[PDB]
């Protein structure tokens, strides 16, 4: 498969923002309308496209709260 | 004066975000989204005025808080007002065993 | 009809007799008497013989996912577990109408005649009236909680003043001394 | 009247090529809402994810500690700092910072979110310096 | 209430019909007046309800100040139907697929089922389906042609004699064909053909179209929607009023050209043909996507010419004074950092280094530096925007950005020499940016 | 120049002073907040204009020619000292 | 009806570190803050019980706040107003409303909305108290309010019936769910002869449907005594009974079933009779005996509930006048 559009069409056909933001927006949305497609958040492209930040490097791994370790050596 | 695409992916590179979050919504049109999380359409939500509603389900309303840029937000529009829907799915909850 | 604005009641059609005109309110999909779709325009006047309530198989992982959401009306959540095998609330009220005498397509009840038609529409007026009724809404949300808990538990100057002619000319008078150097 | 610069046009030459009876019920199709997920812990003996904190991890969990520091005030260090940044930098380097390290590896479609929690504390620091 | 924070797992794109405008819409659209006064006209294109794009009122919808609006959808209750532009040619593909008179394919559904769901309903169209005899219903089906004029209007020849597909006409069609020919043709049941025609279209809301172009559109297609009498019913062939036919044209022409102006795209049936269009502001470079959602303009930023500086390490770079006491950065105030802070908040803007603007979070707000002489100190939790200092990290960039190391961070050192307004520099720190 | 009783307009942080028939005399070192060729409308509300630029400069120009319209409009001249500084190319 | 649902929502935490210093008790305080006093979810929770399950308490992402949100699914103490509920002390509020609105004093905030083309109202001025019957109309629970808000007519005892065709028994587990129902309903009993008892006859005898029935006769304090008045005709059962020896498994219920004006509508008294020996302007209903004990012992449980609530909230004679233009326009309209 290419790195043209063809080539991300075959490899990345649901996501549609990430589509969308390499060319001929107009078109491939159309397309997703009447295939009612559903585009999972992934990548780079998706996410900015939506106004949120990729998940990766930084954020790959979810940060939560100690709750054992604060209430031992906080309280 | 402008963060293009090249500056976005040579930050992506470099696995940055958080100033990627920073430069591209604390430094520019950074907005606050609420989504209703039943529909997933966009919703309305104000603290100062008690208004939480949503104009599609209403009473089933579960208005969640979303980070986005309103650039995002006037696309969607955009995409909206093309007579395109747009649901915003939200990631689910998740609850650690009793 | 208010009977058809439930997507599930399906009329029949009776091709050319003119018995009953029913006219739909919004588009509602209608049976031909031999089993085979063709519809018409919504609101459109059709005659129709029939009443069909499709008894729609539902599975219980959907309740849960509606109890989860924990917002839905007391009416749809009974609607909802009478389509699994939670309730039979709705199959209680209409199975007693029986008269099966269509068959074809989906699993439920039909009418064929005037009498049945107008228990079918009684029936269905109680039973929707029982699902908006607190019996039944306190019963649903006795089956919600308790299943969701045990899943949970189990798992002009200034024309000429910059015309240039007017510099020239005063810078002439300056030399000849005509008026003064300044302004 | 000369008007000029005009909006031009655009010109859009490609196809995306992507490669029991049914009605309307609204319960069966729908559900926009996703099925709350179930947090399954992956058991501290069963973890296959490297023990060494990656410098993403390390530096999303000193920004994720300094942001707190700069909202709060509470810290284990006895040598005091005059910077958030540097309170939380010791903070992982002594191997005493409040935070753990989720990392996700999976999505079951029976609503189950399989992780590995790791505890910065017992974790390899990379070289951040 | 609480809205607790969330994140967006997926997205799902369908087409909007008139039920979905129905709900979404915040009011409707039922006069054409622009200003009474200073104020939005209620009804009008402009009314505040659809959100708010000046300082003076808010969004009565939500009571958000312009910025934290972020406008809602109108309707406009259209007394004739309009076919959605983005769609001419899935309706035309869905005409000369279905029985015009009993809604029953034409086509054999169970020929089709052996390809995939997504190609089955343009393979059906590409079939003859040409005076075929319906099955059914016994009518013959018409030939569908592209009216050759315009982008939007079908022709329906029955062996030579010709009928204008009305919207009302095709409307009526769509809403003949069954669920079951939708999903065995493969189109999903939420794109449904009767969605392709719509009687209350969505006017779009005031924050993709501020500033008082494109509203002009709008509101000269509120203005031919009322010289449609809401007593329509246009039955096939029943050779409606030419000035009707006309008034009717403008409505749906001016409905194109308020999405579709200017924007070919391949699937566009037709062929004949100011305020660039709702789709016209995607596309390009300079449109939606790669400007402003790939890309951003950014605040607290500098730029200015690099020069070399031997006496910088590898890792600094020279910042002139004058552009370290413009940009800032912000540090909060806490017990452990209330020492050094107090420095720069006694100098303020009159002395390097220094800082002019201090956040109250007792007031929520931003106060400069000039009006705190009753401060005399900063509490615990404001946040204190300061003049960048030697050491402090800076983002160093050349564009074109095409390597890893085109962006990087450098320790800054503040030359204080007014006389020097340049980026300072190492020379073995160009390798990084090819500079 | 604008009269601070009626306002309604007026630039937040402008200096406002040093402006004679509404355009700063000549000869007049003008900074990045100074207001030049002050300019009123609704004769209130305020149409001046701000320096604007980080250096500041000196003005050596003033007149009120007639337009192609036979309107006066402003068109003063800003004068900048240039030596050759660190950064010139 | 009160009652418990369990709840899922996520919560914003400004201050992980302090909050987790003390989670489920923190937890609680903030769900209390939040949805205590506000209908959320078709549902106006009164009070918070405990939670049941939550998150860790994770960091935001797409933000350099540092914040954290966590998951709470939780139960809480919620009352649910149904269609044909009976409420019985609700305030005028205004009269320049001519619409007519109204303002619930029990423990479930309500607004009402009874409309004044019905001349049964515009008679009570603003400061006195009437009860309500929730008309077929659906209380709308608008997230976020401080109070329900439906509409609803003053209550006349509506000297209409239903009967009642049964055509299938009862299971084990539908015995238990009405086993739960009359647990309330001897709640409610007890609670009704805790009360000074002749408040209870006079309220009772107002809201009876047919006629005055003579006299003071016949003792009615129905609490665990079979005790009743009028006896207008055919013989009754105690559906209560019928319940514990249905319980038991011996009565089938296979037949019809009624409610006739002529009984005492908080008394658990109905008639099963074979063949429909009712007076009905309805035609009889065909459904399975789990409907018709689940709406007959509703019913008990609403009546009672009303009858319990006026004579708490008119505890002197006093009140009972300052209200006089509502008892003799009842009793007008017997
Ligand atoms: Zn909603
Ligand atoms: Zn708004
Ligand atoms: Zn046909």
């Amino acid at each position: 498969t290419s790195l043209e559009k063809a080539g991300l069409n075959a490899r990345e056909p649901s996501n549609v923002l990430l589509r969308m933001a390499l060319s001929s927006p107009v078109q491939v949305l159309t397309d997703a309308a009447v295939d009612s497609a559903v585009n999972p958040i992934y990548g780079i492209a998706a996410p900015t496209l939506m106004g949120s930040v990729p998940r990766i490097g930084t954020m790959y791994s979810d940060i939560i709260m100690d709750e054992k370790y604060i209430t031992e050596n906080y309280k | 004066l402008r963060l293009g695409e090249m500056e976005h992916w040579v930050l992506t590179a470099q696995g940055a975000m958080q100033t990627i979050i920073e430069k591209s919504h604390d430094d520019s049109d950074g907005c606050i989204s609420y989504i209703c999380r039943n529909c997933g359409e966009p919703a309305i939500y104000n603290a100062s005025h008690p208004i939480y509603k949503c104009m599609n389900c209403d009473v089933q309303a579960d208005i969640g808080m979303v980070d986005s840029r309103r650039s995002s937000i006037v696309f969607q529009h955009e995409m909206r007002a093309a007579n395109v829907n747009i649901t915003s799915v939200l990631s689910p909850r998740v609850f650690q065993p009793a | 009809r208010q009977l058809l604005v439930d997507p599930d009641v399906v009329p029949i059609v009776s091709e050319k007799k003119k018995e009953l005109r029913v006219r739909p309110s919004t588009r509602k999909e209608i049976f031909l008497i031999n089993g085979t779709h063709l519809a018409v325009p919504a609101e459109a006047p059709i005659e129709i013989y029939g009443l069909k309530l499709r008894l729609k198989t539902f599975s219980p992982q959907c309740f849960m996912r509606m109890a989860e959401i924990g917002s839905f009306s007391p009416e749809t959540l009974g609607y909802v577990a009478s389509g699994a095998n939670l309730t039979n609330f709705i199959r209680v009220f209409m199975k007693c109408v029986d008269q099966e005498t269509w068959k074809k397509n989906g699993e439920g009840v039909v009418v064929t005649t005037k009498e049945n038609i107008i228990q079918f529409t009684h029936q269905y007026i109680e039973l929707y009236k029982f699902l908006r009724s607190g019996g039944h809404s306190w019963l649903i949300n006795r089956l919600a909680e308790e299943m969701v808990h045990r899943k949970l538990d189990r798992e002009l100057l200034t024309e000429i003043l910059l015309d240039p002619m007017y510099d020239y000319a005063a810078t002439v008078a300056r030399i000849d001394g005509s008026i003064p150097m300044h302004k | 009247l000369i008007m000029d610069d005009l909006v031009e046009e655009y010109v859009e030459t490609e196809e995306e090529n992507l490669v029991e009876i049914v009605e309307s019920p609204s319960i069966c199709e729908g559900f926009v809402q996703a099925s709350s997920q179930t947090l399954v812990i992956i058991p501290d003996n069963e973890r296959i994810t490297s023990n060494v904190l990656t410098t993403f991890e390390a530096t999303r969990l000193v920004a994720v500690r300094a942001q707190q520091l700069a909202i709060n005030g509470s810290t284990m260090l006895k040598k005091k700092y005059s910077s958030p940044i540097d309170i939380a930098k010791q903070e992982l380097f002594n191997r005493k910072i409040p935070l753990l390290v989720m990392r996700c590896i999976k999505v079951t479609p029976e609503g189950q979110k399989i992780v590995e929690i790791w505890n910065p504390r017992e974790m390899g620091i990379p070289l951040l310096d | 209430m609480e809205a607790g924070y969330a994140e967006i797992a997926a997205v799902q794109f369908n087409i909007a019909g008139d039920n979905d405008h129905k709900r979404q819409g915040v009011m409707e659209v039922t006069i054409s007046n622009l200003f009474e006064g200073t104020l939005p006209a209620e009804g009008g294109i402009y009314d505040a309800r659809m959100g708010t794009t000046d300082h003076h009122y808010k969004c009565i919808t939500c009571s958000h100040q312009r910025k934290q609006c972020m406008g809602h959808p109108g309707i406009l209750q259209m007394h004739a139907p309009v076919l959605q532009p983005l769609f001419i040619a899935e309706i035309r593909r869905w005409l000369r697929v279905i029985c015009l008179n009993c809604g029953a394919p034409i086509v054999d559904l169970k020929r089709y089922e052996h390809l995939i769901r997504p190609k089955r309903l343009i393979e059906a169209a590409s079939s003859q389906t040409e005076g075929k005899q319906c099955y059914v219903c016994k009518a013959v089906h018409p030939k569908i042609v592209k009216d050759s004029e315009d982008y939007f209007t079908f022709w329906a020849d029955q062996q030579g004699k010709i009928d204008k597909l009305y919207p009302q006409i095709i409307r009526e069609i769509f809403s003949r064909v069954t669920y079951d020919t939708v999903v065995k043709l493969g189109r999903s049941k939420n794109s449904h053909p009767e969605k392709l025609v719509l009687k209350a279209i969505q006017i779009p809301p005031i924050s993709i179209r501020p500033g008082i172009d494109i509203n002009n559109v709008i509101q000269y297609l509120v203005r031919k929607n009322l010289l449609i009498p809401k007593d329509l019913q246009i039955v096939r062939g029943q050779k409606i009023p030419l000035n009707i036919d006309r008034n009717l044209q403008t409505i749906q022409q001016l409905y194109y050209n308020f999405l579709l102006d200017s924007v070919s795209t391949t699937a566009t049936q037709g062929g004949t043909g100011p305020a660039p269009s709702i789709m016209r502001r995607l596309p390009r470079k300079e449109g939606r996507i790669r400007k402003s959602l790939l890309g951003s303009q950014v605040w607290s930023i500098s730029r200015s010419t690099i020069c070399g500086n031997s006496d910088l390490h590898l890792d600094e770079v020279g910042y002139p004074i004058s552009f370290a006491r413009t940009l800032q950065v912000a540090e909060t105030v806490q017990h452990y950092n209330i020492n050094r802070l107090m420095p720069y908040f006694l100098n303020g803007k009159r002395q390097y280094p220094g800082c002019s603007r201090v956040y109250k979070q007792i007031t929520q707000s931003v106060h400069d530096i000039e009006g705190l002489k009753q401060d005399f100190r900063l509490e615990v939790g404001d946040i204190l925007y300061r003049d960048v200092v030697t050491g402090d990290v800076a983002f160093f960039n050349r564009q074109p950005s095409l390597e890893r190391s085109s962006i990087g961070v450098h320790r800054i050192v503040v030359l204080e020499n007014p006389k020097i307004s340049t980026f300072q520099m190492n020379v073995s720190a160009c390798a990084w940016y090819n500079a | 120049k604008p009269d601070p009783l009626i306002t309604k307009n007026l630039k937040p942080g402008a200096n406002y002073e040093k402006l004679v028939d509404g355009f700063v005399p000549v000869g007049t070192v003008v900074k990045k907040g100074d207001i030049i060729i002050g300019k009123v409308a609704k004769i209130y509300i305020d149409r001046s204009v701000m320096y604007g630029f980080d250096e500041p400069a000196v003005v050596d120009a003033v007149m009120r020619p007639h337009g192609p319209n036979d309107e006066i409009f402003g068109l003063m001249r800003l004068r900048y000292e240039r030596n050759l500084n660190i950064g010139d190319k | 009806m009160i009652d418990q649902k369990i709840f899922e929502t996520t919560l914003n935490i400004d201050d992980p570190t302090n909050f987790c210093t003390n989670v489920e008790a923190h937890l609680l305080k903030e769900l209390e803050n939040i949805y205590v006093g506000k209908c959320f979810k078709n549902s106006f929770i009164l009070n918070i019980t405990g939670v049941i399950q939550r998150s860790p308490c994770f960091i935001m992402r797409t933000n350099n706040s540092g914040r954290g949100y966590m998951h709470v699914r939780f139960s809480a103490v919620v009352s649910y107003l149904n269609a044909f509920d009976l409420i019985a002390a609700v305030k005028i509020i205004k009269n320049d409303s001519n619409i007519i609105l109204g303002e619930s004093l029990l423990t479930e905030p309500v607004t009402i909305v009874i409309p004044s083309s019905e001349s049964q109202n515009n008679v009570a001025e603003v400061g006195q108290i009437v009860p309500v019957q929730l008309a077929n109309s659906s209380v709308y629970y608008i997230p976020g309010r401080q109070q329900a808000s439906a509409t609803g007519s003053i209550f006349i005892p509506k000297h209409t019936f239903s009967v009642y065709h049964v055509q299938e028994e009862l299971t084990q587990e539908q015995a238990l769910n009405l086993t739960k129902l009359v647990n309330i309903i001897e709640m409610l009993l007890e609670s009704r002869s805790k009360k000074d008892f002749k408040q209870i006859c006079f309220f009772e005898k107002l809201y009876y449907t047919y006629s005055i029935s003579s006299d003071e006769i016949l003792d009615l304090k129905i609490w665990k005594g079979p005790k009743g008045k009028e006896m207008s005709r055919l013989k009754p059962c105690n559906v209560l009974s019928f319940l514990y020896d249905a319980l038991k498994n011996k009565n089938s219920s296979l037949g019809f079933w009624a409610r006739p004006p002529n009984l005492l509508k908080s008394s658990p008294l109905a008639y099963q009779q074979d063949q429909n020996s009712f007076n009905a302007t309805e035609l009889p209903i065909i459904c399975s005996a789990e409907v018709m004990f689940v709406t007959l012992l509703k019913e008990i449980i609403n009546y009672l509930q009303f009858i319990n609530d006026l004579c708490d909230t008119f505890n002197n004679e006093q009140l009972i006048k300052r209200h006089e233009n509502i008892w003799m326009l009842i009793e007008q309209r017997k």
